[PDB]
């Protein structure tokens, strides 16, 4: 295995347009071999798809001299956690066919976590910011870095959950502004006092475990929900557009959370539509479209919740 | 029969200062007087509410904004 060298023209721009840096040669060269291997991945699942046999595609992107296993290590970041009626979603039974809440100005811009296992803050502040639009009629990018900082239940850039974080939300009576305190992508000491008080509320509800139609129930009702996926497959890493379903992802692997935005239907393919923190070169400006109503697939529907107080 | 509340000479100015910011015409003086009404009773509504936030029953505050002069039902009216 050496690299193509057809290639060569491709792999310099690649590297410019994505700032890559390589302390040395040979792990350059190793990087490359990665990437030809991803790139290879990339061409035979699309020739796949354009034979039915996939309703999604891949193409390259910033991931691309990462292996799967190094994205879920160093970019994911969901610890799965104790299920009460107190913090249960009850639904009160016509929702729409089709929820958008970007379209409704609900929905931040898509955000980049970059090389730190925030992504559990990132999608609690994405449904803090929904709830916000809600109650106030103002959009505003609310801080994952006070989470990752000050959620002493959670471990920073090494994890953590979202029902922890809104916890700590309830319990501070709000989380700062982006613009007042900014992310920076690693762990440092909390800007604030130690929390305070011992919870007089639980602050969020929970959509009950595996419930795709209470998840879309909550979506309809609510605003944007925080949910958990398995993000270990290069499918995943890759995806660039479609509805993408993936046989291979285990319900049961939940280890990145994301932000469910809206559902609908797309080419008669059923989906969520899911707000990723991998910038927004990743998938599609950011988003991915997940297969809805195919038996909870990825886990979407596992460890689902958003706040409420 | 014959009144029931009444704009607070103390707020002319910002009133004024309002109408410029977002650009507020109105039809005639009997819309201006009704919209600063309203635009009076929301800024105790947001005052209230505020104040209700300091004291931990809210996690967030309202501003006054440029829909400041309308009713909650003119949302989508
Ligand atoms: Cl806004
Ligand atoms: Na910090």
């Amino acid at each position: 295995l050496y690299p193509e060298e057809i290639l060569d023209t491709h792999w310099e721009l690649w590297k410019k347009t994505h700032r890559k840096q390589y302390n040395n040669k040979v792990d350059e060269i190793s990087r490359r071999l990665i990437w030809e291997k991803n790139l290879k991945y990339i061409s035979i699942h699309n020739l796949e798809a354009s034979l039915g046999v996939h309703t999604y595609e891949l193409a390259m992107n910033h991931l691309g001299d990462m292996t799967s296993e190094e994205v879920v290590q160093k970019m994911t970041g969901l610890k799965v956690p104790s299920r009460s009626n107190d913090t249960l979603y009850i639904p009160e039974w016509r929702a729409p066919d089709s929820v958008d809440y970007r379209k409704k100005g609900y929905v931040t811009p898509v955000k980049n976590q970059g090389q730190c296992g925030s992504s559990w803050a990132f999608s609690s502040v994405g449904a803090l910011e929904g709830q916000l639009k809600k109650k106030t009629g103002k959009l505003l990018n609310l801080s994952p870095q006070n989470l990752v900082d000050c959620v002493s239940e959670n471990d920073g850039c090494g994890g953590g959950y979202m029902t922890n974080a809104f916890q700590y939300v309830q319990k501070n009576r709000g989380i700062d502004s982006e613009d007042a305190y900014p992310y920076v992508g690693q762990e440092e000491s909390c800007m604030y006092n130690p929390t305070g008080k011992a919870a007089k509320c639980r602050g969020y509800r929970e959509i009950p475990e595996g419930n795709e139609k209470a998840l879309k129930r909550a979506v309809a009702r609510v605003g944007p929900v925080s949910v958990a996926t398995d993000a270990s497959l290069t499918s995943f890493q890759f995806y660039s557009k479609g509805v993408y379903y993936d046989e291979s992802c285990n319900s049961d692997n939940l280890n990145h959370a994301v932000l469910a935005v809206g559902y609908g239907i797309q080419k008669g393919n059923k989906h969520w539509i899911i707000k990723n923190s991998w910038g927004e070169n990743w998938g599609n400006k950011g988003y991915i479209l997940m297969a809805r109503n195919k038996n909870n697939a990825c886990g979407i529907a596992n460890l689902a919740s958003f706040p409420k107080m | 029969g014959s009144h029931m509340l009444y704009p607070e000479e103390i707020l002319d100015t910002h009133w004024e200062l309002w109408k410029k910011t977002h650009r507020k015409q109105y039809n005639n003086k009997v819309d201006e007087i009704s919209r600063r009404l309203i635009w009076e009773k929301n800024l105790k509504y947001i005052s209230i509410h505020n104040l209700e936030a300091s004291l931990g029953v809210h996690t967030y505050e309202l501003a006054m904004n440029h829909l400041g002069d309308m009713t909650s039902e003119e949302v989508v009216q």
